[PDB]
């Protein structure tokens, strides 16, 4: 496979590692999630263009749509977290244990 | 891991194919139907107990509906189960018939000519 | 190729304008001169402190409505299909639900800024 | 020595002690998602290297 | 990786005891590294040097157990001239358990580990001999 | 005796009771008829009678 | 081979991904995601997908504007972090840059199976199709087919968007 | 002569946040009776 | 929440699950998962409090990461074969990523960490939904791709789930965390037999759902979320504690109760594939779940704990809301072993 495919897959892996390795801010993790969605969009678009599969030219757009939903959902949750603590720090989400 | 979902000529959501009508239906005094009715009766008694009603006497119409529903569902459940087992055996016999080299009929020896090791107990 | 050259030219022109602005004139910079402006006086707090957003719900709603733009821009090409009855039904259906979602947010006081 | 001590020690008391220690080790997670998701990353890497490289 | 397992198992039982010990040391070190990674992820050490020390402790313990087990089992196999005998694995595993007890400096842990690891290693030898399958393939 | 409404009074809810008994009777009649038709179809297909 | 413009664009894509995944202040993470969106638009345009690239760029511009507002509201601190103001952030950034460099080197100088399969290089231009026909754009036709072929997709997408409005209304209610 | 039944001392063994309390987990508190934590005075 | 809005959200969750289970296209399965999650988040926060918000945030982060991985696996599979149909994954890397994403969605070890916390942070009705309905879609997807799964990875995760469920449940005084650890162990049991027989997976799922519904309904009836709160129920509703004790015995798998039938059917199936060590370990480990069920039964029904004076007032009032399917659920959770052959209707 070309270097571009591996570059896009590397971008996805980097975004997933960024999501899995947390820092204080929840917004940074939300940005990593959106980056994973962007990399998936690019990769699927490249495959669909390369193989000239005409009817899946619509699936990345639908992909984008649900990305927005996730983003909206996440932002909503962040608001509530902030309203409880005054920060979006993931440290504050420790009321529940295993 | 999925044995019979992809069987050819299978309609997706029938629950009871037409060929199943070739099988003898379960008798209404089937012990499995009687057990299903017993389960319905137990459900009715538990319903009386939870609602703090006289357990044996309170809802005779309600207990009757419990028993009737359980028996009604159990009849069709038993029909489907019997049909599935009949299909299993039908396919097994057809496959054995179509693959004689995989299920050979070997000549069987008598016990007077098979040498079995004897193990004394002492 | 021509668009890349155009972008390079525009960015280069702006960058050289910035270079000329910072290297031509005489610079006399001191701490009083470079301090933050708040009309006569030293700021009480930091400008990096949280600044509350009263239209936060409308901002989230904008995200979902911005992707409705993604679903409707292929409409000029969709009008060239043979089965126009199907596409018109689906194009109208998509605009109706967008209108209903705006109506739902409007009636539930979602478009009102936080007090 | 035998019934009250050592026969208790080997089969039932050892089992109870081992299960209790394992329960304490498993259940004592502080509830911080940073640690959980770091362990998730470790698990994903291990599954990609030890199972996905062997087929 | 099962490549290390093959590297261990390709060498016959009572032959080349040094290479058997090396392969088992590698397997133990890998196990200890994985244990230390999970432990550091789930229980942060509050310092980088303390995390390095904990990783070194866990990995050295596991590698030492592996080396002791492999060397003891191979030597017992070659001296007694009895390969394919689970008691060599029992002796190796019980020596490894004693090593674990010495490393943690606990007599009770040492005895329990000696017994349990010896029995487990003997069971693994019996499974190798009889073809017992842990992850059985879907035959039927 | 009782002080307040007590929705189940001396007369039981006759609509609900009638519906319950009717459902049970309908299910029983349907099951009997279904069993008879099943027996007839099985005998016709297998040539017993 | 052919000026490796697409390879440069994909490398900048990875660099922006490392920029926002090292997680500085969300201001700079948003900027990094904007850069990645632009270069991804460029990558898709170089393969014939003008509409898809432009639309993903537009969508991510809107999303990053909302994220900037939300960052100013709820993700600020006294001293927002840049890639060189923190040892952890700088370490993550440099590690990502170096492991990208390692992958690129090991892929272009020799042919190795990194995780899935192998690669030799040869540039993107090899895998093109050289088809010669048409008074239309195939991408536009496939996207416009959503209103004639993708009725089910339109239904589920519209339902999800309406439900998303209701859901964000419910979550931020409080009480 | 009556059958033994649990008393308060027996019952308090099950009232902690966990069974088998350790030194780390002894500071864990049981959740509030309703699932509502007191508001924090994080004035903005 | 408005009741109409609540009904709409519940039906959207159900519609997402149905979309997952009727689709032949990978994109529609992904869309079903997204719709399910989007409608599921507000249901967890129906009773607003900091704990519910934290539970919803953890749940969304876990499920969104799993969804990203799932879409990545779909795209890799498409790249190595221009296929969108859910039949059998053509790339082993894509298969591994898909298995990990589905395990993360289900909460199988080592992706089990979120299951107790979320279950503790939400109400009992939300916990009922989360532990019963949310398992259908990933398990259906796993059943459809069963032939492609690598047995070693799946069996490792299943054994880990059983072990961790038992060990974690041993330490719990809160009932919601007990139910969560029970759920993790049962999920391990379900996924252990998946590469061999999906009908056994379905049977175990149905039985576990019945018993879980019975327990959650009994816990809602006697509004108890801790062991000590449940220890008061004998002094107000002894029948409820008796039924709970019998259902707990069934969940532990003791014969002649129904909960024995799944394990009995699974072990047996595994022995048809020359798998003995794993079934033996699985049963011996399910002993731990039985132990903490027995401890709950000791504290709840087999002995009598001290009560409070104000309980006298509760003696004067009945339960306002009646659960129609609770009696059927209890009877199905206990007395269905003699009808075991009926499982043939599930294939
Ligand atoms: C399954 C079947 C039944 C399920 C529902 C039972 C629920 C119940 O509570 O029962 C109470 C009920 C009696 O309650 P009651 O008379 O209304 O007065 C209640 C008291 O005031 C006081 O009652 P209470 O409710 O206030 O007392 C609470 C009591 C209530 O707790 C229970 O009752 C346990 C049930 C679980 O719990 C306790 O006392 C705490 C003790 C803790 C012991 C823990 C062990 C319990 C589990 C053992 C279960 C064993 C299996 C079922 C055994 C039979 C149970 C009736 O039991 C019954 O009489 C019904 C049982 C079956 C009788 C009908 C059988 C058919 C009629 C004969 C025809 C012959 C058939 C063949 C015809 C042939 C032609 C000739
Ligand atoms: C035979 C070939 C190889 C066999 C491999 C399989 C057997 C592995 C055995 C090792 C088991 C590790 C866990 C038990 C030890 C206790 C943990 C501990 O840190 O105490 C250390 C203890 C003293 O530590 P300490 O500082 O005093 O801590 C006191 C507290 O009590 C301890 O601190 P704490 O109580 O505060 O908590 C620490 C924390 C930390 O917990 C841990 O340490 C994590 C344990 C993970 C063990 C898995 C590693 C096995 C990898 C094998 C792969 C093959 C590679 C080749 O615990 C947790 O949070 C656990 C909660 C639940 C987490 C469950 C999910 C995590 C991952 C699940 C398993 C991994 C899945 C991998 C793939 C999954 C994909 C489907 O003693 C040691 O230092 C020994 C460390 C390890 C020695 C193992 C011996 C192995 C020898 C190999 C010989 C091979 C010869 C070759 C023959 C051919
Ligand atoms: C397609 C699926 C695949 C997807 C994945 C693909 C990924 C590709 C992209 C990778 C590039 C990354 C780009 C951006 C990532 C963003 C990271 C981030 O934001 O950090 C946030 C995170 C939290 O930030 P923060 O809260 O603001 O700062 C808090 C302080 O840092 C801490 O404050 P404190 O003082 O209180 O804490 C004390 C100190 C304590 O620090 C420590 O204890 C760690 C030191 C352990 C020593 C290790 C032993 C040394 C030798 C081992 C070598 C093995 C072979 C040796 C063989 C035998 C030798 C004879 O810090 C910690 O507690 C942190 C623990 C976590 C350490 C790293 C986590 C990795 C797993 C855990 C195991 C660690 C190694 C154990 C040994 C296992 C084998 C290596 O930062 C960190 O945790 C540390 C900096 C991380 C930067 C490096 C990240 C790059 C690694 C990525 C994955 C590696 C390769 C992946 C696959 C490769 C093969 C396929
Ligand atoms: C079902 C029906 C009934 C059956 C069930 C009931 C019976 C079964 C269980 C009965 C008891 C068995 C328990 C096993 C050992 C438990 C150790 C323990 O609890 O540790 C916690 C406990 C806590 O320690 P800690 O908290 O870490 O530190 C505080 C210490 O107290 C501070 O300690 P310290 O500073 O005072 O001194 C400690 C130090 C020094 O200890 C001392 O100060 C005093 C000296 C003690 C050594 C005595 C040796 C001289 C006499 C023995 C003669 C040869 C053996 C018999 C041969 C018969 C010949 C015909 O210990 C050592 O250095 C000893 C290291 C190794 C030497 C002994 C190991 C020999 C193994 C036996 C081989 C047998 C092969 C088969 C033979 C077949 C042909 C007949 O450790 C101890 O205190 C005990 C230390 C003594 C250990 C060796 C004693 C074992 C005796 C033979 C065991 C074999 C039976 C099991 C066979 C199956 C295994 C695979
Ligand atoms: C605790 C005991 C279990 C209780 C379970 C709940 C009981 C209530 C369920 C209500 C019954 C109605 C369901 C079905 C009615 C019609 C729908 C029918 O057409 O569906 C068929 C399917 O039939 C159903 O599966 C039959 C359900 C009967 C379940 C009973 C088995 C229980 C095991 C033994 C315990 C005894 C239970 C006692 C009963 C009270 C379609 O087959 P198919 O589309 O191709 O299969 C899809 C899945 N595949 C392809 C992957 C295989
Ligand atoms: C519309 C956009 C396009 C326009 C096209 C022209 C683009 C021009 C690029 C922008 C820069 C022009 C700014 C005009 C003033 C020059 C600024 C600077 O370059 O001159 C001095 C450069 O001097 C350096 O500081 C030191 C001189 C030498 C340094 C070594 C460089 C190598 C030279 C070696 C000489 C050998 C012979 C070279 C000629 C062949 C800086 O002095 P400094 O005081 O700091 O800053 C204040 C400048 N003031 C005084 C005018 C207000
Ligand atoms: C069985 C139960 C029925 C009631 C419950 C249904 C639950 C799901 C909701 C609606 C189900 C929709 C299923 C029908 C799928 C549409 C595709 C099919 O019907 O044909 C289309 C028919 O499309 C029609 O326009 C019907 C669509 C109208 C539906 C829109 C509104 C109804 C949805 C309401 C429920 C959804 C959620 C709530 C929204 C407010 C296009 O056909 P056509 O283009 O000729 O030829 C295609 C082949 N070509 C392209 C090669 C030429
Ligand atoms: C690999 C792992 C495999 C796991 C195999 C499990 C074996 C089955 C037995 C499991 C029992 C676990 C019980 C346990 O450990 O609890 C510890 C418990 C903690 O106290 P609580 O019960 O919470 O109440 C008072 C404290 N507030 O300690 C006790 O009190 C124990 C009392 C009862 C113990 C009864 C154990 C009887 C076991 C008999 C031996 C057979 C064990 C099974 C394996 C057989 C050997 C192959």
């Amino acid at each position: 496979m070309p270097l571009v495919y591996m570059n896009i897959i590397m971008a996805f892996a980097i975004a997933l590692a960024g999501l899995l390795m947390y820092r204080s801010h929840l917004m940074s993790s939300l940005l990593c999630l959106e980056g994973m969605m962007l990399s998936l969009f690019i990769m699927s678009t490249l495959i669909i263009l390369n193989t000239h599969f005409t009817l899946a030219n619509m699936m990345p757009i639908i992909l984008l749509v649900f990305a927005a939903c996730e983003a909206a959902l996440g932002l909503s949750l962040l608001v509530m977290v902030s309203n409880t603590y005054g920060t979006d720090y993931v440290q504050n989400l420790n009321l529940l244990q295993c | 891991m999925t044995m019979m979902s992809g069987r050819p000529g299978r309609v997706p959501l029938q629950f009871l194919p037409n060929e199943a009508r070739s099988l003898p239906p379960p008798k209404l005094t089937d012990p499995r139907l009687v057990y299903m009715g017993f389960l319905g009766y137990c459900s009715g008694l538990i319903d009386n107990a939870i609602r703090r009603r006289p357990v044996v006497s309170a809802g005779l119409h309600r207990q009757l509906l419990y028993v009737t529903s359980f028996v009604f569902f159990g009849y069709y459940l038993l029909k489907r189960q019997d049909y599935m087992y009949a299909l299993r055996d039908h396919d097994m016999f057809a496959y054995v018939k179509s693959h004689p080299e995989d299920f050979p009929e070997k000549d069987k020896k008598t016990y007077g000519e098979i040498l079995e090791e004897f193990h004394p107990v002492r | 190729m021509n668009i890349m050259l155009t972008l390079l030219t525009n960015v280069t022109l702006a960058s050289l304008l910035v270079l000329i602005a910072f290297w031509l004139p005489q610079l006399n910079a001191y701490s009083e001169k470079t301090s933050p402006y708040e009309c006569g006086f030293d700021p009480m707090g930091s400008a990096r402190l949280p600044f509350s957003m009263k239209f936060f719900l409308v901002a989230i709603t904008f995200l979902l409505f911005d992707l409705e733009i993604a679903l409707l821009l292929p409409l000029p090409w969709a009008s060239q299909t043979n089965n126009l009855k199907t596409m018109l039904t689906m194009a109208l259906f998509l605009l109706i639900l967008l209108a209903a979602s705006l109506a739902y947010e409007w009636t539930q006081k979602g478009l009102e800024w936080a007090e | 020595l035998l019934d009250l001590i050592w026969l208790e020690t080997i089969l039932p008391k050892t089992t109870s002690f081992i299960q209790m220690k394992m329960s304490i080790m498993v259940s004592n997670q502080k509830g911080l998602i940073k640690l959980y998701f770091l362990s998730f990353l470790i698990t994903i890497m291990i599954s990609m290297t030890l199972f996905n490289y062997h087929e | 990786a099962k490549t290390l397992l093959h590297k261990y198992s390709d060498i016959p039982e009572g032959t080349e005891c040094h290479r058997k010990a090396y392969a088992s040391t590698s397997i133990g070190g890998a196990t200890g590294l994985i244990v230390s990674a999970y432990s550091i992820a789930l229980k942060p050490p509050a310092s980088f040097l303390e995390g390095v020390a904990r990783t070194g402790r866990y990995t050295f313990t596991s590698a030492a157990i592996g080396a002791i087990f492999g060397l003891t089992s191979c030597i017992s196999a070659q001296v007694r001239e009895k390969p394919d005998d689970p008691l060599n694995y029992f002796i190796g595993g019980c020596a490894g358990g004693l090593t674990l007890g010495a490393r943690t400096r606990s007599y009770g842990i040492g005895a329990a580990a000696c017994a349990y690891m010896g029995l487990t290693a003997a069971l693994v030898k019996m499974g190798q001999l009889e073809g017992w399958q842990v992850f059985a393939e879907p035959k039927v | 005796k009782f002080y307040i409404r007590e929705p189940p009074h001396g007369s039981p809810d006759w609509l609900k009771v009638g519906l319950t008994l009717g459902t049970s009777v309908f299910l029983w009649i349907y099951l009997i008829k279904q069993h008879k038709e099943d027996v007839l179809e099985y005998k016709r297909r297998n040539g017993l009678e | 081979m052919t000026m490796y413009i697409a390879f440069i664009l994909s490398t900048i894509f990875v660099i922006g991904f490392v920029g926002f995944s090292s997680k500085p202040s969300p201001i700079y993470g948003g900027l990094g995601l904007i850069v990645s969106g632009g270069v991804g638009c460029g990558i898709v345009l170089n393969f014939g997908g003008s509409f898809l690239g432009l639309m993903v760029f537009l969508i991510y511009l809107g999303g990053m504007l909302v994220v900037f507002g939300y960052t100013t509201a709820m993700a600020t601190e006294m001293y927002p972090e840049v890639w060189v103001s923190n040892k952890t952030v700088f370490g993550a950034f440099v590690s990502g840059l170096m492991m990208e460099f390692c992958m690129v080197y090991y892929a272009l100088k020799e042919e190795e199976v990194e995780i899935i399969f192998k690669f030799n290089g040869l540039g993107d231009w090899v895998i093109y199709d050289t088809g010669d026909s048409g008074f239309f754009s195939e991408e536009a036709m496939g996207i416009a087919a959503l209103y004639s072929y993708g009725t089910w997709l339109v239904i589920v997408t519209g339902w999800s968007l309406l439900i998303g409005v209701v859901v964000i209304m419910e979550i931020t209610r409080g009480n | 002569a009556r059958q033994w039944q649990p008393d308060v001392e027996w019952a308090e063994q099950f009232g902690g946040a966990v069974m088998y309390p350790t030194k780390e987990t002894a500071h864990w508190k049981p959740p509030p009776w309703n699932d509502v934590d007191p508001p924090k005075d994080t004035l903005v | 929440m408005n009741p109409i809005i609540y009904t709409t959200l519940i039906m959207t969750v159900m519609s997402g699950t149905m979309l997952v289970m009727i689709s032949s296209h990978w994109l529609l399965i992904w869309i079903g998962f997204e719709m399910n999650l989007l409608a599921m988040i507000p249901v967890l926060m129906k009773n607003f409090n900091p704990r519910a918000t934290e539970a919803a945030t953890k749940y969304f982060l876990t499920q969104a990461t799993a969804s990203m991985m799932l879409m990545m696996a779909i795209i890799i599979n498409l790249l190595y074969s221009g296929q969108w149909t859910i039949t059998k994954m053509f790339n082993p890397v894509a298969m591994t990523m898909m298995t990990m994403a589905l395990a993360m969605k289900l909460g199988l070890s080592p992706f089990h960490f979120w299951v107790p916390e979320v279950t503790q942070g939400i109400s009992l009705q939300a916990g009922l939904l989360l532990l019963t309905w949310q398992k259908l879609a990933p398990l259906s997807v796993l059943c459809q791709i069963s032939q492609s799964i690598n047995p070693n990875l799946m069996l490792t995760m299943a054994m880990l789930s059983i072990l961790i469920g038992g060990w974690g449940g041993l330490n719990q005084t809160q009932l919601r965390k007990i139910m969560a650890y029970s759920s993790i162990a049962h999920m391990g049991w379900m996924t252990a037999v998946l590469p061999y027989n999906t009908t056994m997976t379905i049977l175990n799922l149905l039985i576990y759902i019945t018993m879980t519904l019975a327990m959650f309904m009994l816990l809602i009836h006697s509004s108890a979320t801790t062991t000590l709160s449940l220890s008061h129920t004998w002094n107000k509703m002894p029948v409820i504690t008796s039924l709970m004790m019998v259902t707990l015995l069934s969940m532990g798998g003791l014969p002649p109760l129904s909960g024995f039938m799944p394990k009995w059917m699974i072990i047996q199936e595994m022995t048809k594939n020359e798998s003995i060590i794993m079934p033996t370990l699985m049963a011996m480990t399910a002993l731990l779940n039985l132990y903490f069920y027995m401890r709950l039964a000791y504290s709840s029904s087999l002995t009598m704990f001290p009560s409070t004076n104000n309980m006298k007032m509760k003696w004067q009032f009945e339960h306002t809301k009646q659960m129609k399917l609770l009696p059927t659920m209890i009877v199905l959770s206990t007395l269905v072993l003699p009808m075991t052959p009926a499982l043939s209707s599930l294939n």
